[PDB]
RNA sequence: AAGUGUCUAAGGGCGCAUGGUGGAUGCCUUGGCAUCGAGAGCCGAUGAAGGACGUGGGAGGCUGCGAUAUGCCUCGGGGAGCUGUCAACCGAGCGUGGAUCCGAGGAUUUCCGAAUGGGGAAACCCAGCACGAGUGAUGUCGUGCUACCCGCAUCUG
RNA sequence: UAGACGGUGAGAGCCCGGUACGCGAAAACCCGGCACCUGCCUAGUAUCAAUUCCCGAGUAGCAGCGGGCCCGUGGAAUCCGCUGUGAAUCCGCCGGGACCACCCGGUAAGCCUAAAUACUCCUCGAUGACCGAUAGCGGAUUAGUACCGUGAGGGAAUGGUGAAAAGUACCCCGGGAGGGGAGUGAAAGAGUACCUGAAACCGUGUGCCUACAAUCCGUCAGAGCCUCCUUUUCCUCUCCGGAGGAGGGUGGUGAUGGCGUGCCUUUUGAAGAAUGAGCCUGCGAGUCAGGGACAUGUCGCAAGGUUAACCCGUGUGGGGUAGCCGCAGCGAAAGCGAGUCUGAAUAGGGCGACCCACACGCGCAUACGCGCGUGUGAAUAGUGGCGUGUUCUGGACCCGAA
RNA sequence: AUGCCGUGGUGUAAAGCGUGGCAGUGAGACGGCGGGGGAUAAGCUCCGUACGUCGAAAGGGAAACAGCCCAGAUCGCCGGC
RNA sequence: CGCGGCACAUCCACCUUGUGGUGGGUGUGGGUAGGGGAGCGUCCCUCAUUCAGCGAAGCCACCGGGUGACCGGUGGUGGAGGGUGGGGGAGUGAGAAUGCAGGCAUGAGUAGCGACAAGGCAAGUGAGAACCUUGCCCGCCGAAAGACCAAGGGUUCCUGG
RNA sequence: GGAGCUUGACUGCGAGACUUACAAGUCAAGCAGGGACGAAAGUCGGGAUUAGUGAUCCGGCACCCCCGAGUGGAAGGGGUG
């Protein structure tokens, strides 16, 4: 019923209100002191005045390709163990069995061997994907 | 409302493949002359963030 | 919900000023001078628990002395007399029997100058 | 002789008992704040919103109303009391032939206020013409229009 | 079909108003229903070379100065303003982030256009882990009042008898107010100064102490005095209880001794002759919002986790797969991939990929255990919610200027 | 001399190091020794000191007493050293 | 040091040989800023149960209890709501801000009682008379302290209480 | 101090440690390229060492298929110096 109802041991902590009597957190709630954190809060960005640390270093070189081709990957070795038989697969049958999210352009990887019969359908192999695959009787593809 | 990265500090600042921010270490964009290549490659490349600059640099990454 | 904190603060304030009656002034009055003079109260009362204990032990050791002295020996050797003797008494019991029994404590000193070795050196 | 021995309460402190002051605590509420839902989403030269001045048998205030002034007429509803209220007092009345009361429609709707006949210390001063009363006769009274601007129709130039 | 809610002398489904549900209307407004009135077309729609004209002008463009856009004039297109100069009509112009060629999208310089959207002066209906008279509206009480200011403007305070007024007839003291007795009422320990009635504060009385004595005003040790309570010598009237009392216990008070420099804030340092506080009662300061950032405690599920707006429903329940994060890293980036970048080179290095007490079989071994997946069953991870702490943007702990 | 670095051994309870959350602090005072500036001065000013204490530590001694000496209070005892 | 009573940390023998508990040994328990952990009390919502006009809260007093916040009992007052168990949620706790509002103290029955024009005496009324009315003295103004108007006020005018 | 010949007053690097609040600073065996001097061994990535210099942002001057906002270019950007 609902007078049998507990939470775990462990959560629901208890709030620390400070300004409560000199007893628990007292007067000054944790901000012992006149200086300026006693009544506000210095930001993460002033350091006192000399230049902060991201100021004095260097904006990291290059640029940001505006058109970067970004691939989603599948494991050759984890599509092994993603398809044991195998036989058939493809982008789809990926996105199916989870392996890897929807609205994507796939690149399949080359960790492990993939020691399964398996022909795979997506774009842009690697070269270690491609010899794996292609090695395990199956192919590759488009 | 919406929390806003440091602009200034996401632009010189970079999260590696785990939890590593690596800035860089380039003392090595105006006067390259006098200073051997020693002291260059010294200067080039991009370094670890040091323990004391860290927790402060994350949260300008947030 | 707004409380009305009333009811939460006059418990304690109730406190005070119950464990407060009895004082001349504006303490067994008021409410803050009766809370000053509660922490200078049990400051004094922690104070005067170990000081009489000591203060006790220096009121036993003026009475012995003065029976002691009634039996023409002084404290110290009386002390040291019923320390070489050896009868574990204190002197919280030593001057009961000072007190009551005159014989008893005779028959004491006549045991510590019994127990007393020969002089000044040793 | 020498020695000891409290008693006092002008008045204070302390504690109890008995009160007073004040209005906290508790418990409310004829009141708000906050939302959700369904509407409605403008009013005014056919005079607004907001008011001054009045209106009740008797003082004022709130409320209703407007010189017809807690009201007027019709349509409906309902049915036994009613004469709004602070604030409950005296009156003097009505109602079962349908009262107070509730809904919708109409009439009345002073004066100021865009205010607009002209003026003005808003709530007041003073007019023109035309009907329509009044006096012996002007003065007086009741009703209506009379501001300005732009647009249009028309004579105009 | 009614146990909503509220009233009645208490806590009412059955006393009352109502609710559930059902009826409900002239007229009004409005939903809407049919007929009348008005608004078209009396084929050029097709196919046709394309003989020709038109397709919104001081406009577009271009230059100057500005605005605006993530775009701070930068190299900036698109759009908008003002000033010059100033076009074409489709084989024209416009855009595709300077610009150019090809290729695409559309035809500005006419105007109009419901929905979903926000909004609350207003009426209805409802609710609240909203406040309950110092709160909540400034406003429960003649409230934007009284009062303040010339004015613009500012701007309060003020609720509670009782179920019913039965509101104290009557005598008594008083000139009245006020009371006393009476009576009403269950209660006057509810009297129009009224529910309950705190504390400060002001008295009356009573036990102790105090007029030779300093002392943060107490504390400890402590005689005595009064207290109620009591065991008994006791009286044996004990066939009924306490007297002057002895032992004893709490409770006033406390003669007397010793110890002892209030609280706060701030300070190297305060009892401080530093700050603040006359006192009591009420109010006054670390909150919350965000599929926020970080870390952590707990809980779902699992290489996943999760939905946002929204759609259905009425308990916050069910759908909603856009997206976000996790799943691979490296590099300026092109890219490449358990690798990737530099470099001439992997030589190094930088960043990131991978873990047993033994195998299976071997490379080799001085007892060595580096190697591979299959396992001996090799080893784990996130993401979403909830509490917590900190941080972000918000007045963001409250108060306070010039 | 000391102190400092290492290793080797014995002793020692959280002491150390790494990585996070949360802080505070960054006006110090006197005292011992070592020095500067002062004047062979200061309750002076500035330094050093695995030196101390107060800060932030009460109790006992110092007449009284932040910093001197003894000693670091978990509470009680009308007990001892 | 002795003797008792709490607390924390590490450690073993243990129970269920990590959760959480029995026994022990050792060490430890001043504390500010600050850090962690555990908690009291106020109020609101749910579930469970329960007390209440035979008397709820609030208040007051006494008697107890807890290591602290605080808790319970009893009586008095009162005259409608609280207990406690598991949870959710807070405008949750005040002794200070020359804090805010109300009340009430100390100064203190103290200063003052608003011009250096001056009052009284008899009578009256009346509960009550220095101040009110009648008189009679006496005194002060008389370029104003008289009499009028303007603004300004707005009934302060007069009669009666 | 002198005499010879030369450019290492190098390109890509770097195990490691010094120090460091961070930023910055300093050394660096040895690895390869391609050189000097030497018969060789070897030494040379400036001067006997320690001062002679300034972070970042922002512009500039060259080399590089790095990108190139419909595509080819390009402006502009980007790396290196």
């Amino acid at each position: 019923k609902l007078h049998d109802l507990r939470p775990a041991r462990g959560s629901k902590i208890a709030r620390t209100r400070v300004g409560r009597g000199d007893g628990s957190k007292g007067k000054t709630a944790g901000r012992g002191t006149k200086g300026t954190r006693a009544r506000k809060q210095v930001p993460v960005t002033f350091e006192g005045g000399q230049m902060p640390i991201h100021m004095r270093l260097p904006k990291l070189k290059g640029f940001r390709n505006r058109f970067r081709t970004e691939y989603e990957i599948v494991n050759v070795g984890d599509i092994n163990r993603l398809f044991p038989q195998g036989g058939a697969v493809g982008v789809d049958d990926l996105v199916a069995k989870g392996a890897v999210r929807k609205n994507a352009l796939v690149k399949v990887l080359g960790d492990g061997k993939l020691t399964a019969k398996v022909d795979v359908s997506a774009h842009k192999f690697s070269g270690s994907a491609r010899a794996k695959i292609t090695a395990a009787g199956g192919s590759a593809t488009e | 409302p919406k929390a806003k990265t440091h602009s200034g500090a996401s632009k010189r600042f970079r999260r590696t493949g785990t939890g590593k921010i690596v800035r860089q270490k380039a003392n090595r964009r105006h006067l390259l002359e006098h200073k051997p290549s020693t002291r260059t490659r010294r200067l080039d490349g991009r370094t670890v963030v040091a323990a004391n600059d860290t927790k402060r640099v994350t949260s300008l990454l947030n | 919900a707004r409380v009305k904190r009333a009811v939460n603060a006059h418990k304690k304030r109730r406190s005070i000023l119950k464990a407060s009656r009895g004082y001349r002034g504006q303490r067994s009055r008021l409410y803050r001078k009766a809370k000053e003079q509660q922490l200078h109260s049990l400051n004094y009362a922690y104070r005067d628990r170990r000081a009489r204990k000591g203060e006790f032990r220096k009121l036993w050791i003026a009475r012995i002395n003065a029976a002691a002295r009634l039996n023409d020996i002084t404290y110290n050797r009386l002390i040291q007399g019923l320390k070489a003797a050896g009868v574990e008494v204190d002197r919280k019991n030593l001057a009961d029997i000072a007190i009551s029994d005159p014989a008893a404590f005779t028959a004491l000193v006549d045991v510590a100058r019994a127990a007393l070795p020969e002089d000044v050196n040793a």
